[PDB]
RNA sequence: GAUGUUGGAUCAGGACACCCAAAUGGUGCAGCCGCUAUUAAAGGUUCGUUUGUUCAACGAUUAAAGUCCUACGUGAUCUGAG
RNA sequence: CACAAACGCGUCUCAGAGAUAAUUAAUGAUUUAAUCUUAACCUAAUUAACUCAUAAUAAAUCCAGCCCUAGAACAGGGCACA
């Protein structure tokens, strides 16, 4: 038995190719809109807010960057993060993860069934969601737990707050020493021969080995990084778009991990936020289409006059 | 009951366990008191580990 | 830098018999429904493309004869004919290439 | 960005500014820890074989949007007291300079046109 | 680094690249199908597409005419571009070129080759990949599902 | 039957007999500077004119512009003014 | 900046707790006063390191092709809409 390679679309005919697609997308919209109502389904017990609590996070899409002006006249540049499809996936009890905090696994953007693994499609069939592209694990306290297969919207971070972002930084491949590290070069013109880039002496004569940490040319930039202490300026409710401050590591259009700030200055800031998470059903109110921080100049306004 | 080890004399204070990570400036020295504070198993484990013959069967 | 020691045949067997330097077994090979020769799944059949190619070459020769010189090329659409065929009205007003071989089964009339 | 060895042009009306010399006045030292000076930074000028202190007024390097960018690098002659050794400054000065009153007070007081 | 770049570097430089494409495009507009290196066929694809989009702009447009001058070397071909090759594409927006991969060349070089062709040329039909027919056990098995989705609606 | 030798360039590993930053004792310490001594090596320790020059002088500054070792570190990485 | 990108001269973001060194003090014996003690018991005050809270990563196996902000090769992410 020499078994052949098979992809999903190999044996389908002209007739059946669109049918399969229409069918899969149909079942997808159905399964999505079905999970659209968490609170009336089989909601888990909601717990009050204690001071040592830690919230759930979000998975976003980096759109691009845009300028934004404060009422004070200063100009900030901000990054638009969008929440496309966000659902909590599985749940790990306290003892079963860190011995300390409970793991909540969150899914990202929707992909096609046809290219994933058997095991994974099994995992989503026992859930009822479409497969998510990027899946990250958040650490969370017992009072912040949610129920697996629950939707997470972008109103989750109320405007003004500090968040943290983790993502894979822009990959630059195999880079020389002057990029990767930032060693000065050798001078260009004075009779230097074939040296204008190279690291130069890499060690000491006695040691006769080169040390286990030594900086050398190599892989640069595809790695995880985290930006701390970013302020959130404004929120869009309809398109689910956060405007965070400064820059977020990754290429634009990349998938990005958002949490509340773990920085020591902000420790208790989570007392004012909708805590298990935000629930559009529960409040039964329409949030204004944009939530602005008190500082921001709104896209329409008096056109500032100092005095 | 490893955590309840006794050390004769003043050894708790003056016996040092040294370790090196290999990176320049990766040289650590810990007092027996501190090492016993961090890892309750560590002291008896390093005691025993140094008393077996040095061949592979030690591992 | 000059190698400090001859390497043993042991070390060489290790290096150049590595699973990476071995030729991988291609699993995408199939047979072509017409001539039953072998072809890779994503590539055209070699043997089929051959008879197609030969016929294209010959029809290009005869249409090279229907043209007088290097720079002179037809403004009409062309339609190629085979023994026993007469032009349809859809195809008339066009340049016609006449050929001896009766129209090959794989080339349709349309 | 005005740095060591930049030729600067002295805008205020002073003895040392207008009188000719075989050397164009050169900047020796900038007092920022960065070797680069900006508008409202402080320089040590070599003029006519002696050292005077100066205040950078405008420069040819671009700066944050809505800052005026000038055709030439312009300095005002200044002593240690922070007193401008000049009477007045004709060519226009960045309005941003009014931010710091403390150090530049007198310099601002003798300034004619702002932009 | 290479990030976000839509052009290969082929031949002795940028100019050499344009002239390589020139030759290929002349060949393609003349013979209506050519077999060339896969990198270069795939490169030619875009230009072969948009050259037909100038043909549609009309014979009278000047910007199209000086364009046809640069890109079609053999001068006879230019009336072929406007009067022949442009008019037979009308309804079809982007559907001009078929590009398919041939077995690798038989010479010691062993490159990776492709044939590129205009739709509707009069040449023997290329032995295109066939789709599995509908009587196939699996496709026949899907028909049931379709008819049941029709029966439920 | 060769361990290629000064000074720079690049990249620095280490000591502490601390030049800065950090806690302190004593003063012929009122405070401001200081002058001495103890404990502390994670991090720093500038740019120029003249000399091949390390050293040194001199201009301008800095919180400081340490003393050393590593084949007077480092030429199968570079430079040869000497 | 003649590429859709790269890039600086441009923009953003930067941390809790625990320990101790030298030295200051409280109760207090040998020696019933005294006495910080190489005497107990609790102690207190105070650098740097150095630990660690916290953060990253963390779904075993379809992978022919073809795209890519992922790449030297192999790896990695896409290919249902639309
Ligand atoms: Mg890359
Ligand atoms: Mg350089
Ligand atoms: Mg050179
Ligand atoms: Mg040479
Ligand atoms: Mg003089
Ligand atoms: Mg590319
Ligand atoms: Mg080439
Ligand atoms: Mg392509
Ligand atoms: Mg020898
Ligand atoms: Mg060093
Ligand atoms: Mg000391
Ligand atoms: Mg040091
Ligand atoms: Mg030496
Ligand atoms: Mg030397
Ligand atoms: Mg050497
Ligand atoms: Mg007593
Ligand atoms: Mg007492
Ligand atoms: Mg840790
Ligand atoms: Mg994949
Ligand atoms: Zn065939």
């Amino acid at each position: 038995h020499g078994k052949s390679v098979t992809w999903w679309d190999e044996h389908l005919s002209e007739e059946n190719v669109p049918f399969v697609k229409q069918l899969v997308s149909d079942e997808n919209k159905a399964q999505l809109a079905s999970k659209l109502c968490p609170l009336k389904d089989e909601p888990w017990p909601i717990h009050p807010w204690e001071p040592g609590s830690s919230r759930v996070g979000l998975i976003a899409l980096k759109l691009g960057m845009m300028p934004l002006w404060t009422k004070d006249g200063q100009k900030h540049v901000v990054t638009l993060l969008q929440v496309q499809d966000c659902h909590v996936l599985k749940y790990t009890p306290k003892e079963n993860h860190n011995g300390r905090m409970a793991a909540l696994t969150v899914g990202g953007k929707t992909v096609s069934h046809f290219h994933k693994s058997a095991s994974i499609l099994e995992f989503y069939q026992e859930l009822g969601l479409p497969p998510k592209q990027k899946v990250k694990i958040f650490n969370v306290t017992e009072n912040a737990v949610i129920k697996p297969g629950t939707p997470l919207y972008a109103a989750h971070f109320r405007p003004g707050q500090y968040v943290d972002v983790t993502a894979k930084t822009i990959g630059k491949g195999f880079q020389g020493v002057m990029r990767r590290w930032g060693f000065k070069g050798q001078p260009a013109t004075h009779g230097q021969t074939k040296t204008h880039r190279r690291p130069g002496a890499i060690s000491t004569g006695d040691v006769a080995r080169v040390w286990p940490g030594t900086k050398m040319p190599g892989q640069l930039g595809n790695i995880d990084r985290t930006a701390f202490g970013l302020k959130v300026w404004r929120i869009n409710t309809k398109h689910n778009i956060i405007y965070v401050n400064g820059s977020v590591p990754g290429h634009k259009n990349c998938l990005v991990k958002i949490k509340d700030s773990k920085l020591p200055a902000y420790k208790d800031f989570c007392k004012n936020l909708p805590f298990p998470t935000y629930f559009p059903d529960g409040d039964e109110e329409a949030l204004p289409e944009d939530l602005y921080d008190e500082n921001v100049c709104q896209p329409g306004a008096p056109s500032i006059t100092f005095t | 009951n490893t955590r309840h080890i006794a050390f004769s004399g003043n050894k708790w204070e003056q016996k040092v366990y040294s370790s090196h990570t290999g990176y320049p400036g990766g040289f650590r020295q810990v007092t027996a008191a501190q090492l016993h504070q961090k890892d309750p198993v560590a002291i008896v484990k390093l005691a025993i580990y140094g008393m077996l013959p040095k061949n592979l069967h030690r591992r | 830098a000059a190698p400090k020691n001859r390497r043993s045949i042991e070390v060489n067997r290790c290096r150049r018999r590595n699973p990476q330097k071995l030729i991988k077994v291609k699993n995408n090979i199939d047979v072509c429904p017409e001539c039953g020769h072998l072809k890779q799944k994503h590539i055209l059949c070699g043997y089929c493309y051959e008879k197609v190619r030969k016929e294209t070459a010959e029809i290009r020769r005869q249409m090279g004869k229907q043209e007088g010189g290097p720079f002179r090329a037809p403004t009409t659409e062309t339609v190629v004919l085979y023994s026993g065929e007469t032009p349809s009205e859809q195809d008339q007003g066009k340049r016609i290439i006449e050929r001896e071989r009766k129209r090959p089964s794989w080339f349709t009339q349309n | 960005a005005i740095q060591k060895m930049t030729r600067v042009r002295v805008v205020d009306n002073s003895a040392l500014g207008t009188t000719p010399y075989h050397r164009p006045p050169r900047c020796i030292h900038v007092y920022n820890k960065t070797g680069v000076g900006k508008v409202g930074d402080r320089i040590l000028l070599a003029i006519r074989g002696q050292k005077k202190k100066a205040l950078i007024v405008g420069h040819r390097m671009p700066g944050p949007r809505m800052t005026p960018r000038f055709d030439s690098n312009n300095v005002v002659l200044l002593e240690d007291n922070g007193n401008p050794v000049g009477t007045r400054i004709k060519t226009p000065i960045p309005s941003s300079l009014r931010q710091r009153e403390g150090e530049f007070s007198k310099v601002l007081a003798i300034a004619q046109n702002f932009v | 680094i290479s990030h976000g770049r839509v052009f290969r570097r082929l031949g002795l430089g940028p100019e050499s690249r344009i002239h390589l494409l020139q030759n290929l495009l002349t060949g393609l507009v003349r013979h209506e199908r050519i077999e060339a290196s896969w990198a270069r066929v795939d490169e030619l694809r875009g230009y072969a597409e948009k050259l037909i989009d100038y043909g549609k702009l009309g014979d009278t447009n000047e910007r199209a005419m000086r364009m046809a001058d640069f890109w079609l070397t053999e001068k006879d071909l230019i009336p072929k571009l406007f009067q022949v090759l442009a008019p037979r594409f009308q309804g079809q927006n982007g559907g001009y070129t078929r590009m398919l991969q041939i077995p690798n060349r038989n010479e010691q070089d062993r490159a990776k080759m492709a044939v590129i062709e205009y739709k509707g040329n009069c040449l023997p039909p290329l032995p295109l990949p066939r789709r599995d027919s509908n009587l196939t056990l699996l496709n026949q098995l899907l028909q049931g599902l379709r008819q049941d989705q029709e029966a439920s609606s």
